[PDB]
């Protein structure tokens, strides 16, 4: 028989050719892919085709391959293979599977590693998409209802440090020393994100660093307020190699120590993360994407730049204020903000992201940075970088897959790569971990539908309880079972170095939480990094703060309206 | 009288530590980039850019109050006091030049050169 | 309706700028928490009709004086910060001492 | 050099002979004291003190000095020896010391037990004020949201008794029998606030009361609901000597077993706690202040009568019918009232704060009294007697130090020592916890900034967590990592006796709070209270409740504006 | 604003009382979530307003009448109960039967 | 007042509606929760009012048009649940594309 792709795609959602529009955005995706055999199409429903003999069976869920959970046919979003249409498999919180679902008893074409069985519950992921979720490497640790608001948006995963609403902390990712290490770790026990903490990365001794990686540091953290010196960067590189974790760099940019071409001698080419490139939230003034130009540099940025707005310049003469405690009235206080405050480098920014040379994205939360608009910051500057620049000469000739993929990675893979986790999480590949987000594409980016972490929802959109369906209104996102009693621990991990796993810093710390070991910080570089392996060379003019990428005025105008902001907030 | 919260200061200056010795030098940006350097930085470890006598700044900072730096714009050429460091003397980090002490100051002042 | 956190906490500092100005009708001195809800809505409402970040910074100082509140409430508010969405997205809006 | 003050106020804050206003009060408080070094003051941000071998250094932490927070420059409240200016030290989660910080290695005079290194983590103490959280002494355990609304002004320790909205738990504060003391210790658990649970003194055997020790109680509760009987209190206090505990009484107020002389004679001069000494709450009516004349007692207070204003007699009438179940048609029961709405103790309960009679501060939580103004309330009452009757002649010529360090210790340290636990907390001394509140002195005794527990902020002023900065409207308190995942139960403390702490409580009803035994309940006297060691003589005229004290009238005129309630508050 | 517990809680009560009064101007019954705000808004208004106890305990059972409620909502409330914040400070407001 | 979870969340639905009337009273285009705020007021005022399930479906519909909403609103909307209180009792209120 024969039908029209319009009552399938009501049923069933697109397929192999289909675009789909992403919001009130100019940019539409198109299946690159559909793995299944049309005609034994899985879905769940009255009277549907997983059932008893059809598509579950009488097998035990022992027989590697019968799922926890699946997602019925959803238009995957990922930067490694992406924009394609299959039924992915959930099993032990990891991804079992992805491509077609049901008996192979009775259906030709069932993918071996995805079997309906007696253990199956199933998703409706038709007319959704499916991503993996989001990682933030910028996280202060100020106030933990910050997580709430960062999982609102499709951010499972926080990277950081603090204490709460220190100065210290306030300015600095630290959490300094065992002890404040220790009990950060043991308060991590309740919140429903995976988490990776930073200690500080300024000392002269290999002594100081040691305790924090045996403590349990992911990495370390060289902050201008901590001293960002040759020897507190030679040093924790130095012990970053030992140790195989990741050091995140906020160069001083009061340029005291020496310039910028000074730290990337003191780096000694190896491995490094650098916290927002483009200079608003700090580092060496004025040429600092200077730095985005080597190969064994990590560059991520802040989201209050991005998009590029008409509004922006006067916004951030104010809050550069508050964050690092400088002074309005002191004149070496504000003519030092006059040079950061550079207008050319935040259009720069915007562009170098579609060129692919800034590889991935974080925030600065409640310190020069907003951590409950990373995804839809990703996505507006998407939006006004394909109106300006156009379709590059890589994406396709209908369809804007390549620059989705690549935006997508900044914020997935990208920073998983960066800090050693990629193993865990990162991207909706196989034998990984099940931290998955589902959103209409009417509402791609701002808010989803669910989110789910180690296999179960840990927070969704839900409206009245009392009610007689999960839709009717106060609609307003709670936790749910996956962020409820000992389950939150299970499904969320604390990372650590090896040498805090081997030490046993999780029975020492008493953590009920999963705890994973970071690896693989050191050997990667910038080629490494999914989309984002350019190394394009640099020219930066110091009067005017002008920026030439490879003989190239790098600029763009700003833009006063932006994608999806007014018309799905409130506030 | 004074508005909630404020602080009736007394009518006199503050004096910052006496009886230390003073080091004035003329200090010139070389580089096309502006340069702060904060109150406890090491003036004989900072950046090789900015011309002035280095061998006179062994283990002395700036004599000026905590916390403040002072800014210099490209080219600008500005007189600046410093003054030693406080306890033991013994400073480490900033590039590896010394990562020691400097107090020895036996008569005529020696050892340890760029 | 979806509402994110950020968007259910902007509803209880509405409800108060409804007292504010049902206060200021009757001629009444605002206390602390009044004045800044009224000063707040203004950068929302500013943000919502699409005023820019200069214009709303600027109004939000031209709302009351020193005689619409209470004594000694100007002498504690230096400054007063609020995130409203604008038409290119969510920006800061710092009012430094609006009486 | 040489600088004004104007500009070092606005930077480091004041030092010796600046006097601070507390909020819209008449009070200002001098400093008496600066332990530091002037030119070498330590602060933390960008391009500061607190650097890479400036302040802080290459040594290790288990060198015994590093710390793990350090609060710079701050103006401390203290009873013992306040009104100082010194940057304090914390290290695990006690005080480690109070004096200078920073590298000794390259600055001069700085205290051995104060050192910056790489485990310290700043706060902005400037232009703020530091002190010891409250303790409250009369919690009635009726509803576990109260802590939030009493660690929102200040008071991180409870002490008392309850189940929950039960009408005997809702009259008493007692957790009667090892059940529901078990129960309890267990469901506090769930709370940021160190807790002192108090057990039913009613019983003519011995075995009752061990029975409770043994559960695990910091002390007893005789109420004239569950009978105040000379044999119930001889029995109380006789188990109180050898279990070393504090019991609290609110005797007879209908005169039924004996007098004032009968209750009296019945303790036989061992040490008790009084609640309500006033008769408001509670207390053989009239002549309950009496009690106030002897050493052993312990006179403690409610919040509702204090400050006493104008309209304070209309609102007591009706009140008195719902906290202890009284008819307003019964004539025993409207009748008895009548005397115990007497207006004339609570004038004198004002004055004899002042003159430092009242050893210290409760409140009588859901009860009549309110648990999140005890703080303010006695700020309030501080302004009151000022403005009434001066400056005392113990009290300086030009500041108001006395009184606010005869009325903190209160709240602060004569709580802690009535309970056994001055050694744990009470005031900001060397090798006590941390336990401390910060607040500006525009906001003093009523909006704290943070509450510091244990190390670590429990609860703290917090604006929107998706912005770029902590202090973006709305601005609502929520709880830190101090009350977060297992480390609210590390940084709060469950209060039992020694016979429960032996009998190893901790293990036997399964807390993972820190479980400390009180002490030294006992021993002490009216002068071991700080600033409230005054026994004096009394006369109380029985027919119209006129309160003489050494041979002088007692009273003072009700005030109709307070200080800072409608200027701050908005309900 | 640094809105304690106690302030946050009194907005939500804040909000139905504007429902109560849009109601009672269309000519509808109050019900006792409805009566119980508008009774215990007088108090809070009262108290901003600078009015003493008595007045406000008097004020607040002359505000509604038996016709003006539902049939059977005065026989549920022989007392209302409610704190607010007077120039002296936090004072009880003890409604006995305002209808 | 003994209010019920259900009942405190029926709370910031309508300070919202207050603020999508006086944006719709300035002249402004309403976004996703201000347009649904406004529907769902009605069916709770309808089901207050003493409205059939089949009348307040049919009203809701009628409140705003296409050219009183902004451009794609329309679109993310084919339906608007929530739930009022009738006088038989509590009644769902299914709303198939109001614009
Ligand atoms: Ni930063
Ligand atoms: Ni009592
Ligand atoms: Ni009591």
């Amino acid at each position: 028989p024969q039908i029209s792709r319009q009552e399938y795609a009501g049923l069933f959602g697109p397929t192999t050719g289909d675009k789909i529009r992403l919001g009130d955005t100019n940019l539409f995706i198109e299946i690159e892919k559909d793995l299944r055999g049309y005609g034994e199409e899985s879905v769940y429903g009255g009277g549907k085709s997983l059932r008893d003999g059809m598509g579950a069976n009488n097998h035990l869920t022992r027989d590697n391959g019968v799922l926890d959970l699946v997602i019925t046919n959803v238009t995957i979003v990922d930067a490694r293979l992406g924009v394609i249409k299959a039924d992915v498999g959930i099993r032990d919180g990891k991804i079992a599977g992805i491509g077609k679902s049901g008996n192979p008893g009775v259906m030709d074409g069932v993918t071996p590693g995805l079997v309906v069985g007696v253990s199956t519950d199933a998703i409706s992921g038709e007319h959704l998409i499916l991503t993996a979720a989001g990682i933030d490497t910028h996280i202060h640790l100020i106030s933990p209802q910050q997580a709430y608001h960062a999982l609102s948006n499709g951010v499972a995963t926080f990277f950081g440090g603090g204490i709460g609403p220190t100065d210290g902390t306030n300015g600095t990712t630290v959490t300094p020393g065992p002890w404040n290490i220790r009990q950060m770790l043991r308060s991590v026990e309740g919140l429903p994100v995976n988490v990776g903490i930073l200690g500080k990365g300024n000392s002269y001794g290999r002594g100081p660093l040691l305790e924090q990686a045996i403590a349990g540091v992911v990495g370390y953290k060289v902050h201008e307020d901590w001293g960002a010196t040759a020897n507190a960067l030679r040093h924790s590189l130095r012990m970053a190699d030992e140790m195989d974790i990741q050091v995140s760099v906020h160069t001083d940019s009061l340029n005291e120590c020496g310039y910028v071409e000074d730290t990337i001698d003191a780096f000694e080419g190896r491995t490094i993360h650098t916290f927002h490139t483009e200079g608003a939230g700090g580092g060496h003034a004025p040429d600092i994407i200077r730095v985005a130009s080597q190969p064994n540099v990590l560059p991520s940025s802040t989201n209050p730049t991005l998009p590029y707005g008409v509004n922006s310049q006067a916004e951030l003469f104010d809050m550069i204020m508050v964050c690092h405690n400088l002074n309005p009235n002191v004149p070496a206080d504000v003519s030092f903000a006059e040079s950061r405050v550079r207008p050319e480098t935040i259009a720069a920014e915007n562009v170098l992201h579609d060129m692919g040379v800034i590889s991935m994205f974080s925030s600065d939360s409640q310190a020069m940075g907003r951590v409950g608009e990373n995804w839809l910051r990703v996505m507006q500057t998407a939006n006004a970088m394909k109106a300006s620049r156009g379709k590059l000469p890589e994406d396709a000739p209908g369809n804007d897959n390549f620059r989705v993929l690549r935006y997508v990675a900044k914020i997935t893979i990208n920073p998983a790569i960066a800090q050693g986790v990629s193993h865990v999480i990162g991207s909706v590949e196989v034998g990984k971990m099940a931290d998955l987000v589902l959103w209409d594409p009417r509402f791609f980016g701002a808010k989803p539908k669910m989110v789910i972490k180690g296999g179960m929802i840990n927070w969704a959109a839900m409206g009245d309880p009392n009610a007689s369906l999960p839709t009717p209104q106060p609609v307003f996102y709670r936790p749910m079972f996956g962020a409820m009693g000992k389950t939150m621990q299970d499904t969320c991990v604390t990372f650590v170095s090896q040498a805090a796993l081997d030490d046993g810093v999780k029975e020492k710390a008493g953590l009920d939480r999963q705890v994973i070991a970071v690896k693989n910080c050191r050997t990667i570089s910038k080629h490494d990094l999914v989309r984002n392996d350019q190394t394009p060379n640099i020219e930066v003019d110091p009067e005017t703060f002008a920026v030439k990428v490879d003989g190239v005025h790098a600029t763009c105008e700003p833009i006063d309206t932006a994608a999806m902001n007014q018309r799905y907030f409130f506030g | 009288n004074t508005p909630l919260g404020g602080c009736i200061l007394a009518d006199t200056p503050i004096t910052f530590n006496e009886n230390k010795p003073v080091t004035k030098v003329k200090v010139r940006n070389t580089g096309d980039r502006p340069i702060q350097v904060g109150s406890h930085f090491h003036f004989f470890e900072v950046n090789r850019a900015l011309e002035f006598d280095r061998a006179a700044a062994y283990g002395k900072r700036l004599n000026i109050s905590s916390t403040t730096a002072i800014r210099f714009e490209p080219g600008d050429e500005t007189e600046v006091p410093l003054i030693p460091f406080g306890g033991k003397q013994t400073l480490y980090g900033f590039n590896n030049l010394v990562d020691g002490w400097t107090g020895e100051g036996v008569v005529p002042n020696s050892e340890r050169p760029d | 309706m979806q509402l994110t956190p950020r968007e259910v906490e902007k509803l209880m500092i509405y409800t108060l700028s409804d007292v504010a100005f049902k206060r200021k009708a009757r001629g009444l001195k605002l206390n602390y928490p009044e004045a800044v809800s009224i000063i707040t809505v203004t950068a929302m409402e500013g943000a919502r009709d699409g005023k820019s970040v200069e214009d709303v910074m600027k109004e939000a100082s031209k709302v009351l004086t020193k005689d619409d509140v209470m004594d000694g409430v100007a002498d504690l508010i230096p400054n007063v910060q609020v995130e409203a969405i604008f038409t290119d997205g969510s920006r800061l809006v710092t009012v430094h001492d609006p009486i």
